[PDB]
């Protein structure tokens, strides 16, 4: 996801696989994100993760 | 600085103000190089909200009679909180380069802008 | 020294990534460039097999047709493009321009050019030469009527020489031209570009050996050989703009490619300089200690 | 000041200031 976004920062025309995989890879680095003082279970984590 | 204890618009603020300056100074060097005909439409109206921004901040001060005629100014919160939200929602891009120097309130940029 | 060397890492590695970036500009530039420029065939075909068909069985006589008794001079046309960063894009069609003047110059003709593009537009103006007329702003996107009215303004030129005899105009009133030339660039692959410089100007008939007209042929004779003009004009702004980009995209990443050099070696320097002060420090500590 | 400024500017004066294709007619008519 960073080997295709570092690149195709200004491109408007792609694969679509690459635009996919792009999306799902911007996705996932806005879900990671987590607040201060939120402690976590393994549960719920387990299912954000699926 | 924190919502607990601090209104939320001031956060909101202050993150919009850093996040553009983060990426103001990112892009300096290149519009530098490669000149603002490069960049894109968000480009280009970021680049003009981060100058509106970073000239806006100047105010000027009592101790400054010693080195210029021109007195100080004071100004309360509330008022800055409102300008500064009002700037970066972009609904001032419209000032000239010059009635962002040295403002220490809302009435004397509108006054500075009448001027030009 | 130390920050000076940093900074010039910091803005060597932002070059890098910003001519990477723009470098794929050009590359996504060049696929809607390569798509658009390839929609005009139809007509082209049909106005050519419309005009091998009204001339088969015609007169052949008409003033693009003949050509003038005396040699007085000779127009021609030189393209360029609105932007920078080409590489050898302009240097070539220069060097193009400057050899078929020195071509004309056999013959002792006075010729008059005519320029598409700033950056030539300076070029020129800087040379002691005169430029009656040019165009800029739409060279990267162009339309119809823009080579519409250059094709009736060169086709009025021509016109109004018919009788230029020495110096005198005669009933023209204004002196005209006897010849035009056309400089552009044809994109024969993606590494290939080569200028090509082409003379359309007085028609030739050529027969390669063996209907009805309701109006009068004459007249749509007449007609039809300036649409004809104005649609060559047309096709030849898109094939430059595909070369342009084409050579644009190319230098750009060689400017990368080349920038990434300068941040090895100025790390290396950086490297050695830090430990040859670390261990200068280090000596000059130990002979303090211990010569006391 | 700057009438006399005015005056003498305007009296002073400034010293500076092949491959040549050719494209044709395709007609099936034989050749003369």
């Amino acid at each position: 996801y960073r080997e295709l976004e570092a690149f195709a920062a200004f491109a408007s025309d792609l694969d679509a696989a690459s635009k996919a995989q792009l999306d799902r890879g911007a996705r996932l680095v806005e879900l990671l994100k987590q607040p201060q003082y939120s402690p976590l279970a393994v549960e719920e984590q387990v299912v954000a993760i699926f | 600085l924190d919502p607990a204890i601090v209104g939320d618009e001031h956060y909101r603020v202050a993150q919009e103000v850093i996040r553009i300056l983060q990426r103001y100074k990112d892009l300096q060097d290149i519009i530098a190089i490669l000149g603002i005909d490069e960049l894109s439409e968000e480009d280009k109206q970021l680049v003009n909200r981060a100058r509106r921004i970073e000239r806006f901040l100047s105010q000027n001060m009592m101790a400054a009679e010693q080195f210029t005629g021109q007195p100080g100014s004071t100004v309360p919160l509330k008022e800055t909180i409102e300008a500064f939200d009002k700037l970066t929602k972009g609904e001032f891009d419209h000032l000239p380069e010059q009635a962002f120097f040295l403002i220490g309130g809302l009435d004397d940029l509108a006054k500075k802008a009448e001027s030009l | 020294t130390l920050r000076e060397l940093r900074g010039r890492i910091r803005s060597a590695g932002s070059i890098k990534k910003i001519t990477k970036a723009q470098e794929l500009i050009a590359t996504s530039r060049i696929a809607k460039a390569q798509a658009r420029v390839e929609a005009a065939r139809p007509y082209a075909a049909e106005i050519t097999n419309m005009l091998t068909e009204l001339a088969g069985a015609s007169a052949l006589d008409h003033p693009l047709l003949v050509e003038r008794k005396q040699p007085k001079r000779a127009g021609v046309l030189v393209v360029s493009s609105d932007r920078g960063l080409c590489g050898a894009y302009n240097a070539n069609v220069l060097r193009r321009a400057e050899e078929l003047f020195s071509l004309l110059r056999d013959e002792g003709k006075d010729p008059v050019l005519y320029v598409v593009g700033r950056k030539a537009l300076g070029y020129f103006s800087f040379r002691q030469r005169t430029v009656v007329e040019s165009w800029t702003g739409f060279s990267e996107r162009p339309t119809y009527e823009n080579a519409r009215e250059i094709a009736d303004t060169l086709v009025n030129a021509f016109m109004a020489g018919a009788d230029d005899e020495g110096d005198d105009a005669g009933a023209d009133g204004i002196l005209g031209v006897d010849e035009l030339h056309i400089v552009f660039t044809e994109f024969r692959s993606m590494l290939s570009q080569t200028a090509v410089a082409r003379r359309a100007a007085p028609m030739e008939v050529e027969y390669v050996g063996e209907y009805s007209f309701e109006p009068d042929p004459e007249t749509l004779f007449d007609a039809l050989l300036p649409r004809y003009i104005a649609t060559r004009v047309y096709a030849a702004l898109l094939e430059a703009a595909a070369s342009e980009s084409a050579s644009r995209r190319r230098a750009m990443k060689s400017a990368t490619d080349n920038a990434d050099d300068l941040i090895k070696a100025l790390t290396l320097a950086a490297n050695r300089e830090r430990q040859a002060q670390i261990t200068q420090e280090i000596s000059e500590i130990v002979g303090g200690a211990n010569a006391l | 000041l700057v009438s006399v400024i005015n005056e003498f500017k305007k009296g002073f004066q400034a010293s500076d200031g092949e491959d040549l294709e050719k494209e044709s007619v395709k007609v099936r008519k034989p050749a003369p």
